RNA sequence: GGAACUUUACCAGAUCCGGACAGGAUGAGGAUUGACAGAUUGAGUGUUCUUUCUCGAUUCCCUGAAUGGUGGUGCAUGGCCG
């Protein structure tokens, strides 16, 4: 199922905000397991692939393949659109973007 | 019809915003929200009776606003072409669970 | 060539309101559960 | 005239589960033993429905199915069945004959040449 | 219903459909030698970096 | 006193063999008594693939090996000693495993 | 390439969208999602229906697009192989 509900596409925009990348294995049966602040959060692999589709084709996330897994990268146009989307502050700043 | 205006743009973030009088109702009757807007011209006596009555019975706040488009522009249900005056999504009852 | 009819579009039968037929209106209670 | 097992229709009916299990043949005591704790297809209560719905006199109306790995069980008897081949739904007509045998024994799915 | 419908076969994970390619997610040929879980094809591409080499 | 083993393992016979030599030296100037080293059988990982894909033409095959080397060293020194002895830059592509022996 | 299912590319059926995105229509007075029971059905499969709920702006409709494909062409090619 592809229905994404708004808490798990939240908490993913979160960790791919914060941590700079995604990376997730591509097998339409499967879940993704994320860190944020601690603990775990666990979406099915197929709403991270629909999600970063729709990230994609607006032009928001550089994507690359390899050996069954998907990595994704927010580019300077898709960090700011995850500033605006999670009303974080005008210093907030990826982890790979922080020194 | 001003700090509305900021409380309820405040409770956007973390989703503490509620709208539709079946999910407002719904927070009501099974508590869990902070207070409940309403606006006056809902053209349904039964829509306001019910959404007070629900509120007084868990003792939840009530706030009255003038204008339902203004109130449902407020909140964000809106159609953009910055067309907000394309069309605008009745909204009669907005309650908040998490202030911001 | 289909020798049965085509299943119809699935819609959804919406009422309007709705929120009011489970509270019967004061002492407000709810019809079921 | 026809038995099963020495047994006669009528006190195959009368048999329970457990009894039924010890008087099958090996693979189809298994089947039963491994279907335990499964929950039984609902065909076989649709077959139930026809052959009460019946009147004394004349044949029960055919249930189809695509199942065909289903024992035949004495209460079966006298059900008709049309089972699914690949493409089409073939009745038959469950005899005591049939008690113990699969239903995919009965429709054949191709044909001789 | 159809969501528990869904891939109700491929839920059991028994067969060749299975397992695929751990590169190219193929499910033909696959070598489970030493659980390398690599198709023949794409072995032979990648065999020296995995650290095997053509002698005799 | 106690024995400590180090089982050095790699698939580079010069990486493992120059890892091997340098843990006798250090253990030298340590003035400690040496079991080994030991050279293990080595062991062949074998895999044979046709040589096409698809399946056309004479039934040619490929044999690609991978060798496995392994060493076992015996150190009577205590845990700290065999820690300080195995403290150096180590090539890569070894693999080496230190265990309390009883 | 020793195929029970899967694999599978074939046959008879039934599902899902895995049609991103963009521009319009509807839309918190609810876009939609998912279902108890009866029946439709091979299916105690909300597939669709009756009648009731449940979610919530994620989705649906409609146009251009897009995507996937063991679709074609190995006599358009790469790589590999003979
Ligand atoms: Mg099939
Ligand atoms: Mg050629
Ligand atoms: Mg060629």
């Amino acid at each position: 199922s592809t229905y994404v509900p708004k808490p798990s596409r939240d908490n993913v925009y979160r960790f791919f905000f914060t941590e700079g990348v995604i990376a997730c294995k591509k097998d339409r049966m499967g879940t993704w397991t994320g860190t944020l602040g601690g603990n775990t959060f666990t979406v099915p692999c197929i709403q991270v692939m629909q999600l970063m589709r729709s990230l994609k084709s607006r032009n928001l996330i550089k994507e690359q393949y390899a050996w069954r897994h998907y990595y994704w990268t927010l580019n300077d146009e898709g960090i700011a659109y995850m500033r605006s989307y999670l009303h974080l502050a005008p210093s907030a700043m990826p982890n790979t973007q922080k020194p | 019809e001003d700090a509305v205006r900021i409380v309820i743009q405040k409770s956007l973030e973390a989703n503490g915003l509620v709208r539709g009088l079946s999910e407002v109702a719904r927070t009501l009757d099974c508590k869990t929200a902070h207070m409940c807007i309403l606006a006056d011209d809902c053209e349904d006596e039964e829509y306001k009776k019910l959404v007070t009555a629900l509120a007084k019975q868990g003792n939840i706040d009530l706030i009255n606003v003038e204008e339902r488009e203004k109130l449902a522009q407020w909140a964000g249900l809106v159609r953009r072409d910055a067309g907000e005056v394309t069309k605008t999504l009745k909204c009669s009852s907005v309650a908040i669970r998490d202030f911001g | 060539i289909f020798t049965k009819p085509k299943k119809p579009t699935h819609r959804h039968k919406l009422e309007k309101m709705r929120a009011l037929k489970y509270f019967k209106v004061y002492k407000v209670e709810r019809t079921r559960q | 005239k026809f038995t099963y097992r020495g047994l006669e229709i009528d006190p195959l009916l009368a048999l329970s589960e457990e009894e039924f299990k010890a008087l099958v043949h090996a693979r189809a005591r298994r089947n039963m033993n491994r279907h335990a704790d499964r929950r039984p297809p609902v065909l076989l209560k649709r077959l139930r429905e026809a052959k009460k719905h019946v009147k004394v006199g004349e044949k029960p109306k055919a249930v189809k199915t695509h199942l065909r790995d289903v024992v035949i069980t004495p209460e079966m008897v006298g059900s008709v069945v049309a089972i699914y081949n690949g493409h089409q739904f073939n009745a038959v007509e469950i005899k005591g004959e049939m008690i113990g045998h699969y239903l995919g024994e009965f429709s054949m799915s191709y044909r001789p040449v | 219903g159809h969501l528990d419908q869904w891939r109700s076969r491929q839920k059991i994970g028994m067969g060749k459909g299975a397992r695929c390619c751990v590169i190219c997610s193929n499910q033909k040929a696959l070598i489970r030698k030493y659980e390398l879980n690599v198709c023949r094809q794409c072995f032979r591409e990648n065999a020296e970096h995995i650290g095997f080499t053509k002698l005799r | 006193g106690q024995t400590v083993r180090l089982t050095i393992t790699s698939r580079n016979a010069k990486a493992v063999e120059s890892v091997t030599s340098q843990l006798l030296t250090r253990a030298r100037d340590e003035k400690v008594t040496i079991h080994g080293p030991v050279r293990l059988p080595t062991r062949t990982l074998k895999i044979t693939t046709r040589k096409t894909p698809c399946g056309n033409g004479t039934n040619t095959w490929d044999t690609f090996e991978l060798k496995i080397y392994k060493r076992i060293i015996d150190l009577h020194a205590p845990t700290e000693q065999v820690k300080k002895i195995t403290s150096f830059t180590m090539e890569s592509g070894v693999d080496v495993s230190i265990t309390i022996l009883d």
